């Protein structure tokens, strides 16, 4: 009903290169209609009827930055817990990148086919993963599906599923993973639980997770 | 009551509508927007209690009266007491 186009992939420079999309108006976005004139360049970084976008039109074809045609998943998982013993507010481990000074959160790129225990390691750098074998069973299903992008062409797109594990009022299961946290992963110089909130003042993906986290939890009362 | 303030301001703004449209999320939504500061520091049981004393303060309408001071159209504390 409202902003049905998608907006960061109709972008008039492509991000990182020299080339242009092509001119792309809101009407003719979706597959239904046609237009008449359309010939989009094609540029891939460094079989391109294989697939199509499921958010529409966008002007560029070929493969963008990715290993891949169709879909690029990455999972979102969020590592929550209470921040003090009165549960007076929320916090979640975030990430916070010494590039961009922003807090990020902490999810990698899934593979398709990747199991989430190794992938769960790959992304935390565990060199301890039985706190996690027992939280295995933690929560999960935020959100899923398809994600505005910059890097959104034709043909290659990138998808997420979030999710959000949010532990008990003392989360026995976090001590050796603040004990394990440091500068591992090299690109987010600091990375604690920060204190969350129900901010739409966030990433983009990010700011809809943190809302229905908050719609989840205080719409009780 | 004066017409600036801000408890005054949430009766100010809860006067017009009738009493079945008040809920707990409105009087939240005002708590929120009146008291900008120290509106963390309430309990959801504290609010349950204002939440039904706003109520009973609004089912009788004729001892409630929202006043404004202004010199221009000749209206003074004397007017809301008559």
């Amino acid at each position: 009903d409202e902003e049905a186009p998608h907006m960061f992939a109709r972008q008039l420079q492509y991000p990182d290169s020299t080339v242009r999309r092509f001119p792309v108006p809101e009407e003719k976005v979706s597959w239904e209609v046609n237009f008449s004139p359309y010939q989009p360049p094609v540029y891939n970084q460094q079989a391109l009827d294989k697939h199509r976008n499921p958010g529409g039109r966008t002007g560029i074809r070929g493969k963008g930055a990715l290993n891949t045609l169709g879909p690029n998943h990455i999972l979102h998982p969020i590592f929550t817990r209470w921040r003090d013993a009165e549960h007076k507010v929320l916090e979640f481990l975030a990430v916070w990148e010494d590039a961009e000074k922003r807090w990020a959160l902490l999810g990698g790129p899934a593979q398709p086919d990747e199991p989430l225990a190794q992938v769960l390691e790959r992304i935390l750098g565990k060199k301890l993963n039985e706190k996690t074998k027992t939280l295995l069973k933690a929560g999960e299903e935020v959100y899923k599906g398809y994600v505005d992008d910059s890097r959104n062409t034709d043909n290659a797109w990138v998808e997420t599923s979030i999710i959000t594990l949010h532990c008990d009022k003392n989360t026995p299961l976090m001590a050796d993973l603040n004990h394990m946290v440091e500068s591992s992963l090299s690109s987010h110089q600091p990375l604690q639980w920060r204190e969350v909130s129900s901010d739409a003042c966030r990433c983009s993906y990010q700011r809809e997770a943190l809302r229905q986290i908050a719609h989840h939890h205080n719409t009780y009362f | 009551l004066e017409g600036s303030g801000r408890l005054a301001d949430v009766i100010a703004h809860v006067a017009s509508v009738p009493v079945s449209k008040v809920t707990m999320a409105l009087i939240n939504r005002l708590l929120k927007r009146f008291f900008m500061q120290e509106y963390k520091n309430f309990t959801e049981l504290q609010i349950i209690e204002w939440t039904k004393k706003i109520q009973d303060i609004l089912r009788m309408p004729h001892l409630l009266t929202v006043f404004r001071i202004d010199e221009d159209k000749n209206y003074d504390v004397d007017v809301a007491i008559l």
